[PDB]
RNA sequence: ACGACCAGGGCUACACACGUGCUACAAUGGCGCAUACAAAGAGAAGCGACCUCGCGAGAGCAAGCGGACCUCAUAAAGUGCGUCGUAGUCCGGAUUGGAGUCUGCAACUCGACUCCAUGAAGUCGGAAUCGCUAGUAAUCGUGGAUCAGAAUGCCACGGUG
RNA sequence: CUCCUAAAGAGUAACGGAGGAGCACGAAGGUUGGCUAAUCCUGGUCGGACAUCAGGAGGUUAGUGCAAUGGCAUAAGCCA
């Protein structure tokens, strides 16, 4: 909860008179933290979708929920209810647990790093940026690698737009091109 | 381990394993070593972790790295848009050093196509 | 790949750019010389370069300094 | 003017097809260090040592040599030791980026070479087809003509065999 | 079997106008608990007009083992 000490003292009064905020409560918040990894390429085998999750389920601690098709397309020739990827939610202090492993850890890792971008925000405030080696964080070892596939990861917060958006991550020192 | 070029190296002879970064070739590797302090018959592995701090203390005075992919690609980049002679042979795929293309540009022109 | 003992240009374009900054924007300057090399002070003329037939207009920049002149104007057709 | 002079361009193009070669796909090998044994040639607007500087191409200075005398000029395969351990690899070098050297009025089209970096195809080749009978084939270096510069071609020479 | 013809109860003919059925399911039945779509926009590794993720819009334009009609949010739709 390193951060998250960080956010009660520190983020919120500089944020507090930086919009002029009449509430504490009017400062944007960060719910939830969730990695997607769509496989898309399992319907072939299966047997690789599990390890993938396996991977998944290393980066955050939780066992993975697996995604089914919400209906059959045949752009991608698959039928509805395939089992095509799988996802984490992170709430609580896990989210924050890894909201710090990634800031110090998942940002100097990056192949060729030149700093996330502004522009990727939602248009009311959440932010998402999508990673494309899995072998960036300390759990999962290069030794153990069947293939590179990446992932997203999608920040959800209350900000009502995203200049309250970039700002709160800003105070957590988000680097920003 | 890992290097300050991302890239991992494989555990062999460090002379050549530093040859795996992108920007280092043999003499670049014999030359790290060689300021650094390590043999270069000496495996990756039973070197100290403070020794591979020390290589990577080295390699972080080379270009060495997607930077250098950077560096590459925009001195291509302005051949391209300056529209000389070689941004006109890079535009189309043709070999660029005065080789001859009535035979034989098949590393610029690819497998051929009646 | 000329040695580093200064680079070469011919002496009547010299002439030829020298007249044409000091007196202000000229027209295109004709020149058949394209192994010149181009100077900082031709930045901003726009040189007529021969490819054989025709004078092929070349408007300076800062970023072809250093070139041949001959280097922006093909010398071949091919579609 | 189908004659003559000039500058620039082209003969160097590039969807493609063929002939002749060079380099490879590797361990009978690659790399590193040490070391052995040739023949035949050329040289005065030329060959250019020794020494100094440069990672190197080379540069500066400056002997000797119209040459069984001096220079080109260190032969390389080989041999000894070490390493690599069958992988697109310490194989392969294409291609490309950057930085240079030299010749030459002038290296853009369109030179050769050096350094750093990158590291295509290629893991022995379908139908078919070529050369060779002994110091031959195979393989390894060396020199000369043309030539300011520009040899994987040509002409010659020896090593192993 | 469903709709129209059929004239606002029922019924109502033509070699009138349009479509279906000759099954399926031990769960696709019972019950309890829970749940709420289509489409589109924005952002986001491979990823594309279209996969999974996040948000907003939208409000059933969706869904219902299968034709049509009448129904269906207390859901008759979806999950355990």
């Amino acid at each position: 909860a390193k951060l998250h000490d960080y956010y009660k003292d520190e983020v919120v009064k500089k944020l507090m008179t930086e919009f002029n905020y009449n509430s504490v409560m009017q400062v944007p918040r960060v719910e939830k933290i969730t990695l997607n990894m769509g496989v898309g390429e399992a319907i072939a085998d299966k047997k690789l979708l599990d390890n993938a999750a396996a991977d998944l389920a290393a980066i955050s601690g939780q066992k993975p929920l697996i995604t089914k098709a919400r209906k059959s397309v045949a752009g991608f020739k698959i039928r509805q209810g395939y089992p095509i990827g799988c996802k984490v939610t992170l709430r609580g202090e896990r989210m924050w647990e890894f909201f710090e492993r990634l800031i110090t850890i998942a940002v100097p890792r990056i192949r060729d790093f030149r700093g996330l971008s502004a522009k990727s925000f939602d248009g009311r405030g959440n932010y998402s940026m999508g990673v494309r080696e899995q072998i960036i964080f300390p759990e999962i070892d290069y030794d153990k690698v069947d293939r590179v596939r990446g992932l997203d990861i999608t920040i959800t917060t209350t900000a009502k737009s995203d200049e309250e958006g970039r700002a709160l991550l800003a105070a957590f020192d988000f680097p920003f091109r | 381990a890992r290097i300050a070029g991302i890239n991992i190296p494989d555990h062999k002879h460090a002379v050549i394993a530093l040859t795996s970064i992108y920007g280092v070739g043999k003499t670049r590797s014999k030359a790290i070593l060689a300021a650094a302090g390590i043999a270069e018959d000496v495996k990756i592995s039973e070197l100290s972790e403070g020794q591979i701090d020390t290589l990577r203390d080295e390699v972080a005075k080379f270009v060495v790295e997607g930077d250098l992919r950077r560096e590459i690609s925009m001195s291509i980049k302005r051949l391209m848009d300056l529209g000389c002679y070689r941004g006109l042979r890079h535009r189309r795929g043709l070999p660029v050093r005065g080789q001859r293309t009535k035979t034989n540009a098949r590393t610029r022109k690819g497998p051929r196509k009646p | 790949r000329s040695l580093k003992k200064g680079p070469f240009i011919d002496l009547h374009l010299l002439k030829k750019v020298e007249k044409a900054v000091e007196s202000g924007d000229k027209k295109p300057l004709r020149t058949w010389s394209r192994r010149s090399t181009i100077f900082p002070n031709m930045i901003g003329l726009t040189i007529a370069v021969h490819n054989g037939r025709q004078h092929v207009p070349v408007f300076v920049t800062d970023e072809m300094v250093g070139h041949k002149l001959g280097e922006f104007a093909p010398t071949r057709t091919y579609r």
